């Protein structure tokens, strides 16, 4: 039961990065992906999420329209593409896997709060200098 | 114990009471958006409402009460460790529904509790009665998730406790309707809707 990040790293501001998680020993048609973002002294937030249903992909109203999720379920991995990237969006951007996504959706939990999320991936640094 | 708690537990609407519900919940979508007072307000709610709502719950209509996590929810374990919560397990009730909102975000009902059921109860945070956060969540708009639907009913209700509950904007049959503003619209029932539920614990 593995997640790996990957893709990240060095970025001026304004580029764009694509991140990626290769998830194994679960697959992305039980399992709901959060990517989040821990920067330095702050808490996990959540940047965006993907539930096995396909009507539930949800974004953070900081990257509502800069950010992309999706997932090839062929190569079970999830993407997360990043554009006009500021270095405010430093961090390390982690990914999780939760089976009671989108369930708990309906029944009084958020999709960003880390807490309900099953299983934590490695954690990519992102850093957009400056 | 912790472990054996459930993902959440809740109000969960019988079949006949669910689809009671479900039925009068698209009425109030048909009728709001065909409602001449909603359609000069549309520049205030977007850039045919059942498909604008197109996600919708899968199984039953539930009003919930504690979202638990298996436990490992914050206050997981202490409510679940009420005698309230232990003793009402199974037990069928009777819920009140109250009004009907639409905001463009979700649309939902409004759960008045009685003083035993508020018994079972565990920004808007703030200066409302507890319960008034009760709801069963009818739709959501394609990009919104559901847990929404509870911070627009209390966004409403610190508003018409608030006065900017503002006047009738429109009569429907089973109630007047009302217009807070920004998108969000109000249908007070003329008489409650008495909606049948079960108590008891969802698992996956
Ligand atoms: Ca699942
Ligand atoms: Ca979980």
């Amino acid at each position: 039961v593995q997640l790996e990040e990957s893709g990240g790293g060095l970025v001026q501001p304004g580029g764009s990065l694509r991140l990626s998680c290769a998830v194994s020993g679960i697959t992305l048609d039980d399992f709901g992906i959060g990517w989040f973002r821990q920067a330095p002294g702050k808490e996990r937030e959540g940047v965006a999420c993907i539930s096995p249903g396909y009507e539930h992909i949800y974004y953070a109203d900081s990257a509502k329209g800069r950010f992309t999720i999706s997932r090839d379920n062929a190569k079970n991995t999830v993407y997360l593409q990043m554009n006009n990237l500021k270095p405010w969006d430093t961090g390390v951007y982690y990914c999780a896997a939760d089976n009671d996504l989108p369930d708990r959706l309906w029944g009084g939990s958020d999709w960003s709060d880390p807490s309900p999320y099953d299983y934590w991936g490695q954690g990519t640094q992102v850093t957009v200098s400056s | 114990e912790k472990d054996f708690l459930p993902l959440y537990f809740g109000w969960f609407l019988t079949k006949k009471s669910s689809e009671t519900l479900r039925k009068a919940g698209q009425v109030f979508l048909e009728e709001l958006g065909n409602h001449k007072a909603f359609k000069k307000e549309l520049r205030h709610f977007i850039s045919e409402l059942v498909s604008y709502f197109g996600k919708r719950p899968p199984g039953v209509l539930h009003c919930t009460t504690k979202f638990c996590d298996y436990g490992k929810a914050a206050g997981a374990e202490e409510y679940a460790q009420q005698e309230v919560v232990k003793r009402s397990y199974g037990k069928a009730f009777k819920l009140s529904i109250s009004a009907l909102f639409v905001t463009p975000k979700t649309a939902g009902a409004q759960v008045v509790l009685t003083d035993q059921e508020l018994q079972l109860w565990p920004s808007a945070s703030e200066g409302l009665p507890p319960g008034s956060r009760a709801h069963v969540t009818l739709g959501c708009a394609a990009d919104v998730q559901p847990v929404q639907t509870g911070l627009d009913l209390l966004d409403i209700l610190q508003q018409v406790k608030g006065g900017s509950q503002g006047e009738a904007v429109g009569e429907l049959p089973r109630g007047k309707l009302y217009s807070l503003g920004k998108g969000r619209w109000m249908l007070s029932l003329t008489k409650k809707m008495e909606v049948k539920a079960i108590f008891t614990g969802y698992y996956g």
